[PDB]
RNA sequence: UAAUCGAUAAACCCCGAUAGACCUUACCAACCCUUGCCAAUUCAGCCUAUAUACCGCCAUCUUCAGCAAACCCUAAAAAGGAACAAUAGUAAGCACAAUCAUAGCACAUAAAAACGUUAGGUCAAGGUGUAGCUUAUGGGUUGGAAAGAAAUGGGCUACA
């Protein structure tokens, strides 16, 4: 299928030129972020699966990596490990073992000469380097891979890295390394806002069990809550609901140092109490140092409550309660 | 209009896209036949479509009824039946069986129905409209004059005109639209009296206080075309008089003048200037097809330019077509095909090859397919300017366009290769085209011998003698032998390739059929034998020739 | 009106425009059953005759 | 076991189309609807009429083009004019194809009191998506 | 005899205008579309099916006749039909004082042979009572005459007429209702003094 | 190169009647899928910006109608099949419109309306005052 | 579009009291017929001519059943 | 023909109800009121009883269009629960899809 | 009534009951006669009962240079056409009802000794045209499965030979009889023996061999004693190229052994 | 009682029915019509039998993972095909998984769950092969289809 992909490349180039001409943009500056945008407009297919939508990419992404020819016209295989089944993986293993042996002999000679110039280049914790996954290795090597052979390759790579690294060995071992994303879970702290000559003004939002609450906090007033135009004592007759309001302020010892006005809609009494508690906790982050906001998030004030009522299932009573199952 | 797009009426699928003009006509005819068949079922079974769902109640899609509503009442049974031939004839008999009195308006429709559709039955109907009831002459002549004209009986129109003028009733403008034709169509050694009768009728037209419309001035020019080719003075005088009253002449009015000018332009070319300077004034305005006889206007106004070999005027006559209505001026496809072919006949050899090719792609595959005549002119356009890169492009389109005419255009399509030089960069174009024409005729179709001489020189400069030699064997076995010029030319290629084994087989078969240049071939082979050191075989073929 | 649809489709099938596979199968099965020997009895003789 | 709109898997040699290879629970996920109209919206009406017209069109076209139809028709309803898109095997000559399309364009129009458009795409054979 | 004709893709020019080949809504014929587009769920070892014979591409509505270039070309010709909005009513504050009457009219479009929609007859009238010549007694009488149709927070009287079959008849009836409500609010009868 | 000449032949007349004035024109297009609505909204805003209408676009909340039917044919009520119908809404707001401008906009809007969507049009007709309320005394 | 309701206006639909002249003004017939006129006025599915048929049918029925209205004890015309 | 003799009877019942709709409405207008004296109400009841049986709109049954199933039908599509599923699973009905939430 | 109809594919699938639940485990085989007839075989799309000749379907579109109008055949022409259509039905039924007799290698109702044709060519392109093969034994083998229970699989012994001294044998087991035949044919050529034939008609010397439990005594014979051996040994020797031989098999008569 | 039917172990028992005063209703008693819905048909029509002939739709194993075309091997082969410091296994495909939906992730739910077992349910959603009705097992009108001696399944109300 070597010629088929080549023909598809020319057809894709011609189609890209035509798409640029019909869309009105410069074909020279036409890129994939414009190709997909124009496709989504010309063929607006509304489907839940993204892969089912129309797509026009370069053939190298659409078609998978096709295996190259292995033997010439005379039938003689090119690579010397063709009859091993996996001529790419086994060649890689052979090269890795040869480099390991070269490193070992060079280190033995250096120790005989009583010289130590190498360093430990295996600790990549600050960089955030990891080993290749099976899919990543199968992307590099066109042939299919297994689990045991992948484990052997990883365990040989770590053996090679555990030895005094050479000059050309480090770059070879680095191409099998992948960077990981930031695992920091620190939330964004809203800056203090000053609106209408008002100092220490902040806003927060919360949601819990179909209840939306928006709370504005002023850091210069006394401690009181105004909910929906009425005081919290009147709006929450139940003491537990008022304890929900007290939970964030008591954790920060800011009972009588902030004035809060809340607007909460939806849900019941407890759902509204939870929503306003979450909104107040998220809004108080601006008035507190970075040390206690983490304490609040560890105490469970800055995290949402995904506990939502499950939909009732057909043939059941309450999405869990089954009907009376008669054995006979 | 798009360039590489088929007309909207045909399906856009390539398997349904027509290839030739006959296929294009046949597909439309088949589709119209299916439409008519469906309408036949709709009319024959009205009850299956009586239910209406569309709120606006569109009447165009409702079935039509062919049955008259009232049958017992003679008066009411004729109006329904006249509007819908043979059955209308029995209506008069059924009404007259009861001796029902017919007014002057009921019989007019019956007479018009017979006049529109339909020799002795006409007289039998004409006696029944006159002897039965004193009908008004206005309802008489409109049927009689218009019916007897198609029956080759114009003598009755003049007799009826005498009664019409005696009855103190003025003749409408439509009466003289046929009286002049009836008077003119009969010619017995005289023309001046026939033309003077038309002049007398025209003079009486104004006295009758009826303004003659454009139809009278259009029909006098219709009559002045068949008889005399020198009668252009009265035609031009009438054309001038048309502008005096204030009504613009129609397209057919100029078409009739152009037809006679085309007739008279063959002996003298001085009349072509009058043809050229009359269309300039009419191209400056936007026209509308208000006359059904305007189809031949462009057919005659562009054939003159095609015959006189004018392109600056062809551009203007095409602009005239494209100005007002690009399609509402040609009725039938035959006229369009005959128009575009000779229109493109002038765009090839006059202007440059670039503009010729530019106009080629927007007219040939888009509008209509050329005939066998345009193919010759397209070939003539290439060899004059030495255009060889576009030869395969024209050839591949010609396979689908002139496949029927291939057997007559193939001897001419390949002759251009013998006049130009073959560059070393043009080997594949000469190879694939020569292979595709040889792969079809030998698999089933006379094969001209001239193409072998062309294919011999196509591979001469390409250095491919292996493929060139094998084709000669296919022709020499077909019981036909070409001239020795090809053999002598290919002997040079064989000498260049150092293949003495080819000429020995060539001559032993060539000299056996008594070729006129066998002496030259036998002299030429001795020249190659000495340089190829084939003196042992030089006398070997001499012995065979002697034996 | 199912009668309109049925009559129109049957008339088109008889005229040669629509091809009804279900009705063709019914006709084939009826032909085979009649050839076997168990057809449609005539009205007025099924019980008495 | 679910059996609605589901073609059972054979030994591994039967040809199936893209629409047939997807179960009905993949509708609006991997494959779309064969017909589009405004009758199945929230505040609209006249849905039963559209459904019965669509099913009559299916049954009529199946007999109109017997043996040459590749897959299910596409019925688009857009502003009082109804478009019918079909995929047909190139078994019949274009002379007969044009006759059939001209017959249908008028018969359906006069039967449903609305303008119709008929579009056919010729295919050499049925397109195979899964194992054949 | 079987014939296979290549599509327009080999003949499409790179700079040829697009709206000429797709002037109106089209069923997306693959032969006239030079863009190679693959639509459909790909196979594990395969690729999404091409445009030829792909029912997925035919199912969806195509916007090839509504490219931005075609939209600009169409609107250039449509600029001649529209009129220029007067600048004297840039802000709604002047619009309220110049045209206090508001007529809400509903229009619906649906695919099908039928056009009648029962919700088309609905015409709503909105009049701000702050822009009328009502006196104190007239306003107090009109408020009670209309009842809940007039709000106090916004002070806008609303008329909801649906009795007439035709939309024009409903509009005329709403105008008549406004006229009589304004006129009868000034008439003081004998039962008002009690 | 074969471009026809004089292809623009419109018939536009200016009647002496005052043109109708519209305050707000709301177009609520309802459909099943979101890609079609997004493409239609892009087309509508691109058409409106050229005419200079200052169109406002916002997405009203969707509505999902679900129902339940028997899974089997004769007798199985414990197992059910649930069907769903989604309806997505797109709202286009036009302000400061005239009678002819609204007509010409709706011409280019409705003629190219997709088959799978419907449209509700609400017009805020502008009037000053009726003749019997200008300055009457009974 | 295509429907004009015979060119009628709102006063041919809302106002139907002009058709109640051939009825007793003070009797229960007026009380009964005012409701049907109010219903017809608010009915948009019927035409002005169609409502004329209903009111004329009521006129005919009441004027045909004469013995019952006299026997009911209330004078009616 | 029709789907079933029951459907053929039901369509006749609907036609008769359409024919007698106005007369039944006019008669019921004389029965559903208290203004009129009770003497004529009994005569109106006798007149409405004298009407043909298949004229009342209470005899109509909303059966399926395709299969004439007396029960398990949806009013919006006028189809039975089984024909509706058969048409929806093939994707022949727009906007209809399996509910997954 | 029109909406109540279905398609011919579903009609035949329901009528034949090919996927019935009673024919799975083995309760069927009582009426083993499955025949599906295509009703669209000889039906012209233009022909009909009323005999209309449409210009686009029945008759050519253009005749004598003009257009043809809607025409209808006469009653006699319609009778002739329907008579030809009926004749086609019985003509096809004649071909359908005719069954060619099967090969009788050893008996009329066995597969032992029947010809199976030359084996399929190899991947590299070698074609075995001179090779002829014969079936020695066909046996229905059953296996007990957890879900289905009995699992019937046909095992076939197939021997190939060219008549020049090269021959072999193989066993092919498959669910279907044709698949087993194909597997055995394609696998027999891989195991080929060469048999030394004295004067290409007999063996060099008498051989008395004792296999697992089968004793074979073969004696050299002159030109006049042609293949007086077991009914399968004769076929094997005919495939090999041996024309004269006497063989006696004692003990077990297992075909494979 | 003159007065339907089917389901009737897990997988039936507020099940067909998201639904019975006439109609629904296929049940019965009294009465009428027999080319009797359709353009026509020595034809229509049958809720007549066969779910042990079916398709269409499902139940159970079943949130179990196996099924399976093409090959190859076994000192024969009914059948089996594995040792990762690897001892004959490659394997397209269907399953599983992933993805999708509950408009952001994760979880959960939903959805999906192959090949087959139960001759499991459904001729009464609809058509149907075979065998049976045609002045009747077909088509219409009216009136009735109770009632509880008793047992039991599932729910609501409570026994505070
Ligand atoms: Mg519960
Ligand atoms: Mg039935
Ligand atoms: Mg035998
Ligand atoms: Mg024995
Ligand atoms: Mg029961
Ligand atoms: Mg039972
Ligand atoms: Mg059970
Ligand atoms: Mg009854
Ligand atoms: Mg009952
Ligand atoms: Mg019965
Ligand atoms: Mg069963
Ligand atoms: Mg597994
Ligand atoms: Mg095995
Ligand atoms: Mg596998
Ligand atoms: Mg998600
Ligand atoms: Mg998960
Ligand atoms: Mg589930
Ligand atoms: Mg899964
Ligand atoms: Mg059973
Ligand atoms: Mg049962
Ligand atoms: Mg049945
Ligand atoms: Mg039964
Ligand atoms: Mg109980
Ligand atoms: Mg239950």
């Amino acid at each position: 299928t070597v010629d088929f992909i080549k023909k598809q490349i020319e057809e894709f180039n011609i189609g890209k030129r035509h798409l640029a001409n019909m869309m009105g943009e410069d074909p020279e500056t036409f890129t994939q972020e414009d190709i997909d945008r124009a496709i989504a407009y010309l063929f607006p297919s509304g489907l839940f699966e993204k892969r089912a939508r129309p797509i026009m990419k370069h053939p190298e992404e659409i078609f998978p990596k096709q295996r190259a020819i292995q033997w010439g016209e005379d039938g003689r295989p090119f690579h010397f490990l063709f009859y091993t089944g996996k001529q790419s993986y086994y060649s890689l293993m052979h090269d890795t073992y040869g480099k390991l042996l070269d490193v070992e002999k060079h280190h033995n000679q250096l120790r005989a000469k009583d010289l130590l110039a190498e360093k430990t280049k295996i600790l990549k914790d600050p960089i955030g380097s990891r080993w290749l996954i099976k899919e990543e290795l199968e992307e590099m090597l066109v042939e299919k891979l297994s689990d045991q052979d992948y484990a052997q390759f990883i365990r040989l790579l770590e053996r090679l890295s555990a030895l005094p690294c050479g000059a050309t060995e480090e770059d070879f071992v680095n191409r099998f390394r992948r960077s990981i994303p930031i695992q920091s879970k620190k939330q964004l702290i809203e800056p203090l806002q000053y609106d209408e000559q008002g100092m220490a003004f902040s806003r927060g939002e919360g949601k819990r069990k179909t209840a939306k609450a928006e709370v504005v906090v002023y850091g210069q007033g006394s401690g009181r809550i105004d909910v929906n135009g009425v005081d919290y004592l009147l709006y929450f007759p139940v003491t537990q609901d008022r304890e929900q309001l007290m939970f964030p302020l008591h954790f920060l010892d800011r009972l009588g140092k902030h004035d809060m006005t809340c607007a909460v809609s939806g849900g019941g009494r407890s759902a509204q109490a939870g929503a306003v508690r979450l909104a107040m906790a998220r809004a108080l982050c601006s008035f507190v140092t970075e040390d206690e906001v983490e304490w609040m998030r560890q105490a469970g004030l800055l995290t949402a409550d995904p506990r939502v009522r499950e939909r009732k299932k057909p043939g059941q009573e309450g999405a869990r309660r089954k009907f009376t199952w008669k054995k006979r | 209009r798009d360039s590489t797009a088929a007309p909207y009426v045909f399906q856009d699928d390539p398997y349904l896209i027509p290839t030739s003009s006959v296929e294009s006509h046949s597909f439309l005819l088949a589709k119209k036949s299916g439409e008519n068949a469906a309408k036949f079922i709709i009319n024959s079974y009205p009850k299956y479509f009586q239910k209406d769902i569309a709120e606006p109640h569109i009447p165009c899609l409702m079935p039509e009824y062919f049955e008259p509503q009232i049958e017992d009442v003679s008066e009411a049974a004729l109006q329904e039946r006249i509007k819908l031939x043979x059955x209308x004839x029995x209506x008069x008999x059924x009404x007259x069986x009861x001796x029902x009195x017919x007014x002057x308006x009921x019989x007019x429709x019956x007479x018009x129905x017979x006049x529109x559709x339909x020799t002795w039955r006409t007289k039998n109907n004409a006696e029944r409209i006159f002897a039965l009831m004193p009908e008004k002459n206005a309802h008489s002549y409109c049927t009689m004059i218009r019916g007897m004209v198609k029956h080759q009986a114009p003598t009755q129109a003049l007799n009826l005109y005498t009664v019409l003028l005696n009855n103190r009733l003025r003749a409408d403008v439509y009466t003289f639209n046929s009286l002049i034709e009836a008077t003119a169509l009969v010619v017995n050694e005289k023309f001046e009296e026939k033309w003077n009768n038309i002049l007398d009728l025209l003079k009486q037209m104004v006295t009758q206080n009826v303004k003659p419309n454009l139809q009278t001035f259009n029909t006098i020019l219709k009559c002045l075309r068949r008889f005399y080719a020198f009668g252009k003075l009265p035609a031009l005088q009438t054309l001038r008089e048309m502008k005096a009253i204030g009504i613009e002449p129609s397209l057919a009015t100029y078409h009739y003048v152009i037809q006679l000018f085309y007739q008279h332009e063959s002996p003298s070319k001085g009349s072509s200037l009058i043809i050229y300077d009359i269309m300039n004034e009419v191209m400056g305005k936007r026209f509308s097809p208000r006359d059904p006889d305007d189809d031949m206007f462009f057919q005659s106004a562009m054939r003159v330019c095609s015959s006189l070999r004018d392109l600056e005027l062809a551009y203007q006559v095409h602009g005239l077509l494209n100005t007002g209505d690009n399609w509402k001026l040609i009725g039938s496809d035959h006229r369009r095909n005959f128009y575009y072919s000779k229109f493109f006949n002038l765009l090839c050899f006059m202007e440059q090859i670039d503009v010729t090719l530019k106009w080629y792609k927007d007219l040939i595959p888009s509008v209509f397919f050329p005939h066998s005549q345009t193919m010759i002119d397209l070939l003539q356009a290439l060899d004059v300017a030495n255009r060889l890169d576009m030869v395969p492009q024209i050839w591949k389109d010609s396979k689908e366009y002139g496949h029927t005419f291939r057997n007559e255009l193939k001897e001419e399509i390949l002759m251009l290769m013998a006049r130009d030089q073959h560059p070393p960069e043009l080997q594949v174009a000469f190879a694939d085209c020569a292979a595709d024409i040889k792969s079809t005729y030998e698999s089933q179709p006379e094969w001209p011998a001239s193409s072998l001489n062309y294919v011999a020189v196509l591979f001469l400069r390409a250095g491919r003698t292996q493929e060139a030699w094998k084709m000669l064997g296919l022709f020499r076995k077909h019981n036909k032998i070409p001239r020795a010029e090809l053999l002598n030319e290919f002997l040079d290629s064989a000498k260049a390739s150092s293949s003495p084994a080819q000429a020995i087989e060539l001559v032993k078969l060539a000299s056996a059929f008594s070729l006129p240049v066998c002496e030259g071939l036998t002299r030429r082979v001795m020249a190659e034998f000495t340089l190829t050191q084939e003196q042992r075989e030089a006398l070997g073929e001499l012995t065979a020739l002697t034996s | 009106n199912h009668n309109t649809y049925f009559a129109l489709m049957g008339t088109l099938r008889f005229l040669g425009l629509y091809r009804d596979e279900h009705q063709d199968f019914r006709d084939e099965q009826l032909r085979l059953k009649k050839l076997r020997g168990k057809g449609k009895p005539r009205k007025g003789e099924g019980k008495r005759a | 076991k679910n059996r609605a709109a589901r073609v059972r898997v054979s030994k591994g040699d039967k040809p199936v189309t893209y629409e047939e290879a997807h179960a009905p629970h993949y509708i609006a996920h991997r494959k779309g609807w064969l017909s589009l109209h405004t009758g199945n919206l929230d505040g609209e009406d006249h849905a039963a009429e559209r459904t019965v017209e669509d099913v009559f069109l299916r049954k009529f076209m199946l007999g109109t083009f017997p043996g040459c139809l590749a897959d299910q028709l596409v019925l688009k309803r857009r502003a009082n004019q109804l478009e019918i898109c079909a995929l047909v095997l190139r078994q019949l000559p274009p002379h007969k194809f044009y006759f059939l399309v001209g017959y249908s364009e008028t018969l359906l129009s006069h039967f449903y009191k609305c303008p119709v458009h008929l579009h056919l795409q010729t295919v050499p054979s049925k397109v195979v998506y899964k194992y054949i | 005899r079987r014939k296979a004709l290549p599509p327009r893709t080999e003949k499409m020019a790179v700079d040829q205008d697009w709206p000429s080949v797709y002037p109106v809504a089209a069923p997306f014929k693959p032969s006239a579309v030079p863009l190679p587009v693959r639509m459909g769920y790909p196979v594990k070892r395969g690729v999404p099916m091409a445009k030829e014979g792909n029912l997925e591409l035919l199912k969806i509505p195509n916007f090839l006749h509504l490219t931005p270039v075609a939209i600009k070309r169409h609107c250039e010709a449509l600029k001649d039909f529209c009129t220029e909005w007067p600048a004297a009513l840039d802000s709604d504050e002047k619009c309220e004082k110049h045209f206090p009457i508001e007529i809400d009219t509903a229009d619906y479009v649906s695919a099908g042979p039928s056009i009648r929609n029962p919700k088309a007859r609905v015409v709503t009238l909105r009049v701000k009572l702050s822009s009328l010549n009502l006196d104190d007694h007239a306003k107090k009488k009109l408020i009670k005459l209309v009842g809940d149709r007039y709000c106090k927070s916004t002070d806008v009287l609303t008329i909801k007429t649906d009795r007439c079959p035709l939309k024009r008849q409903n509009y005329d009836y709403a105008v008549y209702l406004l006229t009589v409500l304004y006129h009868e609010s000034w008439k003081t009868e004998e039962w008002e003094k009690k | 190169v074969d471009v026809p000449k004089d292809m623009t032949k419109p018939e536009i007349t200016i009647s002496d009647e005052p043109d109708t004035l519209y305050k707000r024109l709301s177009v609520l297009v309802k459909g099943h899928d979101k890609a079609v609505l997004d493409s239609y909204e892009y087309f509508a805003v691109l058409a409106a910006k050229e005419l200079g209408i200052s169109i406002k676009v916002h997405e009203p909340p969707r509505k999902i109608e679900r129902f339940t039917l028997l899974k089997s044919v004769h007798i199985f009520k414990k197992h059910r099949v649930q069907y769903e119908m989604r309806t997505l809404y797109r709202c286009l707001e036009l302000e400061h419109l005239t009678g002819s401008t609204a007509d010409v906009y709706l011409e280019y809007i409705q003629r190219n309306l997709p088959e799978g969507v419907a449209m509700e049009v609400t017009k805020t007709k502008l009037e000053q005052l009726p003749e019997h309320i200008r300055k009457p005394i009974w | 579009a295509g429907f004009d309701d015979d060119g009628s206006e709102f006063h041919e639909h809302i106002f139907l009291d002009k058709y109640l002249q051939d009825f007793p003004k003070q009797g229960p017939i007026r009380h009964f017929m005012e409701l049907v006129t109010c219903g017809l006025s608010k009915n948009p599915y019927l035409s002005v001519k169609q409502k004329v048929e209903h009111i004329e049918w009521f006129r005919n029925y009441f004027n045909e059943k004469r013995v019952i209205l006299k026997e009911s004890g209330i004078q009616l015309n | 023909y029709y789907v079933d003799w029951k459907m053929l009877r039901d369509v006749k019942r609907r036609k008769m109800a359409y024919e007698y709709a106005d007369e039944r409405l006019r008669i019921n207008s004389l029965r559903k009121n208290t203004i009129l004296p009770k003497d004529l109400q009994e005569v109106a009841d006798e007149e409405i009883a004298s009407l043909p049986r298949d004229s009342c709109p209470v005899r109509i049954r909303n059966r399926c269009v395709m299969t004439s199933r007396p029960r398990g039908v949806k009013r919006r599509w006028r189809l039975s629960r089984i024909v509706f599923r058969h048409l929806a699973d093939h994707g022949q009905l727009s906007g209809v899809q399996r509910a997954m939430w | 009534s029109f909406f109540t109809k279905l398609t011919a594919d579903e009609l035949w699938k329901g009528a034949l009951a090919e996927s019935g639940a009673g024919a799975r485990k083995g309760r069927g085989k009582r009426t083993k006669k499955k025949r599906r007839k295509d009703l669209n075989r000889g039906q012209i799309i233009g022909e009909g009962r009323h005999g209309f000749l449409w210009p686009g379907l029945n008759i050519p579109l253009m005749r004598n240079g003009a257009v043809q109008t809607i025409a209808q055949r006469s009653k006699e022409d319609q009778e002739k056409v329907e008579a030809d259509m009926v004749q086609q039905r019985e003509e096809w039924d004649r071909r359908r009802k005719m069954k060619v007799k099967r090969e009788r290698g050893w008996s009329g109702n066995t597969w032992g000794g029947v010809s199976l044709g030359p084996p399929d060519p190899g991947p590299n392109g070698e074609t075995y045209d001179d090779f002829d093969t014969r079936i020695l034994e066909v046996r229905n083998v059953f296996n007990m499965t957890a879900k289905e229970g009995r699992k019937r699989s046909v095992r076939v012994l197939v021997a190939v030979g060219n008549g020049k001294g090269a021959a072999g044998f193989a066993i092919g087991k498959a669910t279907e009889r044709a698949d087993a035949f194909r597997k055995a044919k394609n696998r027999a050529v891989h195991y080929l023996h060469y048999i030394e034939r004295y004067e290409d008609h007999t063996i060099y010397h008498d051989i008395s061999l004792k296999f697992k439990r089968t004793h074979i005594k073969m004696k050299k014979q002159p030109r006049g004693y042609g293949l007086h051996c077991h009914r399968a040994i004769m076929t094997i020797c005919r495939l090999i190229g041996i024309k004269d031989l006497y063989a006696k098999v004692s003990g077990s008569v297992n075909m494979l052994n």
